[PDB]
C-alpha cells in the first residue's frame, strides 16, 4: 500500500488517584502522595529528644520538693510529661502566677 | 522506646510529610499542624482508562 | 487540558505502556509494535521530583510554645492565647489548601505540555512525510519498515531520502 | 496572550455573539453565516464555574474572639491584641490580593487556551484543504456550501471526498 | 520549558544580540545578517515591568508594635508575645518564599510563550512559501534577497507573488 501509520500517546493507569486543583474539586491522576501525616502510634519515643515521666508527680510538685517526688531531684528533660494521674501529697498551696512559674 | 523527632500528646509521628492533622499541641521537628485530614499532591498525569 | 493534548486529541491513556509515561505506537507491514520515549517521560518526572522534593522538606524544631488546651477558665489572657493559636491554624490550613492547588493543576498542565512538546517534535521531524490525523497519530506517506520507525524515534530520521516517495503519494486523485 | 489567541492573533472579538463564547463565522456562495461552538463555550465554563464554586465557600462560624477596639489605654496586653489582630489581617488582606492576582490569570490564559484548542481541532479536520490566513480564519480550496460549513462544525467532515479539488486550487499559478 | 521553545527547540540563545531579547537570523544570495524583532521583545519586557511594579510596591508605616527581644525571664505574658512574633515571621517568610517561586516560574514560561508566539507569527505569515526546519529556522523555497527579508520581518510580505516559485521548488524529485 506504500504507507504506514504512527501513534503517539502517554500512558494510563487502571486505577487511579482523584486530587484538588483550581479549577476542579475532584480529578484523577495516575498517583499522588499524602503530605498530611494523620496518625499516631499512641506511644512517645524516648528518643533522640530527652523525655522525662512526671508519673504522679506534676512539675510544680517536683519543684518544691513533695516527698513522693524525690525521685525527680536535679533531674533535666527536653520535654518533660505531665500524667493526668498525677497528685499532690503536702501542705497545701497555692502558686498565684503558677502556670507562668510551671512554664 | 523507639525514635522520632515529632511529639505530640497523642505521642510520636513522622515528621517526613509536610502538614500533620494529629494535634496542634507539637514538640521537635514536626509538620505544621492543618485542620485538613488529607491533601493528595499528584505526582502523575491526568489519568485517562482506556474502558 | 491547557495544552489540549491529555483528554483533549489523545482520546485514551496506554494503559498497557509501563515501561515510560509517554511514548509510540506504530502500524507497517512488518506488523504492528510499541516503545516508550525516554526523553519526554524523564522530563515530566524531573520537573515532578523537583517540586515534590521542593514542597517535602522539613522545617525548624519548635520547643516550648504556648498552651493551647485549658483547664480552667480564665478570660481575657486566655481568650487571645486560643485567639493566636486559631489564627495561625487557618493560615496555615489555607496555605496549604492552596499549595496542593497551585501545585496539582501545574502538574496537569505540565504533563500536557511534554505530550505536545513530543508531537510536535515529531510533527517536525517527519517535515512533508508525513499528516496529522486529528487524534494524535500520523499517516506516513511512505513505505516505513520497523527500522524505518526505529529511525523516527531515536531521531536519527532523514526525511529527504523518502521526500519523493511520499510526495507522490500524497498528491494523487480518487 | 500566553497561548497568543486572544488579543494576539484574534484581532476583535465577536460583540455580535451572543448565543455562546466561541464560535464560528463564514462565507460562501449561498451567503454568510454564524454560530456557536458549544463545546469549547462550555468547556471554559466549567473551568470558571468550578473555580467560581471553590472560591466561595463559607468559613466556620467564629464566636468570641478579642477585643479589636479599646476605649482606654492599657498598654502591653493591648499592644499586643492589637498587634495580633493587626497581624492577621494583613495576612488575609494579603492572601486574598494574591488569589485574586493568580487566579485571574490563569482564567485569561485558560480562556486563551479554550480558543487555540478549538483553532487546532478546526486545523487538523480540514487536513490538506484549507490554508491557515494568519487571522484566525482558513482558506477554503473548494467549493464549502451551507451544509459542507455544517459539517466542519459539527465534526463530520471527511475531508478525503474534497481533497481531490482542493489539491487542484490550491497548486496552480498565477 | 512549558511552550517547549527555549531550551526545547531552539538550542541556544544569542548572546551577540544585545538590541532586543526575541529577533532574526538570515541567510541568502547578498549574505547573512541579524536585528531583533521589537514587538515581542517589548511584550515580554512590559509583561515583566508589570508583575515587577506589583511586587515591589510599598506597606504601611508601622508603629509601635510589641517587644521582640527580652532582658528578663517572664513566662507566660513573654512566651505569648514571642510566640507571636514568631508566627508572623514565618508567615511571611513563607508568603516570600512562594511568592517567588510562582512569579519566577511564570516569568521563564511567559517568555517561552514570546518565543513560539512569534515563530508562529512567522509560520503563518509565510503560508506555503517556507518549511520548518525543526531548530527555529525555516527553509525558504524562493529567492528571497535582503529586501525580502526585510518585508517578513517588519510584516509586509505578500506570499503571493512568491508562491508560484515556491510551490516549484518544493514539489521536485531527487
Ligand atoms: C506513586 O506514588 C507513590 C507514593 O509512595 C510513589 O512511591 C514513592 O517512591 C519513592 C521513590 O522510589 C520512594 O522513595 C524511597 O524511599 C526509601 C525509604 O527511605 C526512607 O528512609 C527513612 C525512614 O526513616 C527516611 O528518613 C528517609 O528520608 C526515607 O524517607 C529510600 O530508601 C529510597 O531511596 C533509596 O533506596 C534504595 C534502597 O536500596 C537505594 O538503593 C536507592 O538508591 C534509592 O535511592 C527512595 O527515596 C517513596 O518511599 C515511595 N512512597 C512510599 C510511601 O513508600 C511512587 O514513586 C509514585 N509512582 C509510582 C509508579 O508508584
Ligand atoms: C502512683 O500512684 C498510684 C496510685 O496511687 C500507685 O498505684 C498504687 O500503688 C500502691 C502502692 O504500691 C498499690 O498498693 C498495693 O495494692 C495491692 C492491691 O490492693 C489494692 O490496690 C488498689 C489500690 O488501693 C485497690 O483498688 C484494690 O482494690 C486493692 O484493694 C496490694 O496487693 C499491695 O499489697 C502489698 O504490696 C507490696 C508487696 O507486694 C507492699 O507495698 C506491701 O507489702 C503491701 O502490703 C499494695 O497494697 C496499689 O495497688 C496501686 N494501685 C493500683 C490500682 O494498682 C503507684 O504505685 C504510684 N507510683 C508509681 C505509678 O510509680
Ligand atoms: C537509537 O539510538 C541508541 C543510542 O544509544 C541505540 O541504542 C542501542 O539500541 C540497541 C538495540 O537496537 C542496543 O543493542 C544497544 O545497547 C543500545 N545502545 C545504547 C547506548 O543504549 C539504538 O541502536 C538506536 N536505534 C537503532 C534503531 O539502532
Ligand atoms: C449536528 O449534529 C447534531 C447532533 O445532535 C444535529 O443537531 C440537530 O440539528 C437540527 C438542525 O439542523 C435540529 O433540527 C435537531 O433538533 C438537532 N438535534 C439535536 C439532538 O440537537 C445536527 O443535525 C448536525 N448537523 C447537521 C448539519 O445536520
Ligand atoms: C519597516 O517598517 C518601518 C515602519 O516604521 C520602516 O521603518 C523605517 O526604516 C528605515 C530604514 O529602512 C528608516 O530609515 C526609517 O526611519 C524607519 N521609520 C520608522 C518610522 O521607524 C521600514 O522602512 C520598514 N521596512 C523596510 C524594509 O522598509
Ligand atoms: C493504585 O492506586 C493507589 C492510590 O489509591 C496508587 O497509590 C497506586 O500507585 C496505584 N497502583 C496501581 C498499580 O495502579
Amino acid at each position: 500500500n506504500s504507507m504506514a501509520t504512527l501513534c503517539l500517546g502517554h500512558h494510563a493507569v487502571p486505577n487511579g488517584t482523584l486530587v484538588k486543583t483550581i479549577t476542579d474539586d475532584q480529578i484523577e491522576v495516575t498517583n499522588a502522595t499524602e503530605l498530611v501525616q494523620s496518625s499516631s502510634t499512641g506511644r512517645i519515643c524516648n528518643s533522640p529528644h530527652q523525655i522525662l515521666d512526671g508519673k504522679n508527680c506534676t512539675l510544680i510538685d517536683a519543684l518544691l520538693g513533695d516527698p513522693h517526688c524525690d525521685d525527680f531531684q536535679n533531674k533535666e528533660w527536653d520535654l518533660f510529661v505531665e500524667r493526668s494521674t498525677a497528685y499532690s501529697n503536702c501542705y497545701p498551696y497555692y502558686v498565684p502566677d503558677y502556670a507562668t512559674l510551671r512554664s | 522506646e523507639c525514635n522520632s523527632e515529632c511529639i505530640t500528646p497523642n505521642g510520636s509521628i513522622p515528621n517526613d510529610k509536610p502538614f500533620q492533622n494529629v494535634n496542634k499541641i507539637t514538640y521537635g521537628a514536626c509538620p505544621r499542624y492543618v485542620k485538613q485530614n488529607t491533601l493528595k499532591l499528584a505526582t502523575g498525569m491526568r489519568n485517562v482508562p482506556e474502558k | 487540558g491547557i495544552f489540549g493534548a491529555i483528554a483533549g486529541f489523545i482520546e485514551n491513556g496506554w494503559e498497557g505502556m509501563v515501561d515510560g509515561w509517554y511514548g509510540f505506537r506504530h502500524q507497517n507491514s512488518e506488523g504492528t509494535g510499541q516503545a516508550a520515549d525516554l526523553k519526554s517521560t524523564q522530563a515530566a518526572i524531573n520537573q515532578i521530583t523537583g517540586k515534590l522534593n521542593r514542597v517535602i522538606k522539613k522545617t525548624n524544631e519548635k520547643f516550648h510554645q504556648i498552651e493551647k488546651e485549658f483547664s480552667e477558665v480564665e478570660g481575657r489572657i486566655q481568650d487571645l492565647e486560643k485567639y493566636v493559636e486559631d489564627t495561625k491554624i487557618d493560615l496555615w490550613s489555607y496555605n496549604a489548601e492552596l499549595l496542593v492547588a497551585l501545585e496539582n493543576q501545574h502538574t496537569i498542565d505540565l504533563t500536557d505540555s511534554e505530550m505536545s512538546k513530543l508531537f510536535e517534535r515529531t510533527r517536525r521531524q517527519l517535515r512533508e512525510n508525513a499528516e496529522d490525523m486529528g487524534n494524535g497519530c500520523f499517516k506516513i506517506y511512505h513505505k516505513c519498515d520497523n527500522a524505518c520507525i526505529g529511525s523516527i524515534r531515536n531521531g536519527t530520521y532523514d526525511h529527504d531520502i523518502y521526500r519523493n516517495e511520499a510526495l507522490n503519494n500524497r498528491f494523487q486523485i480518487k
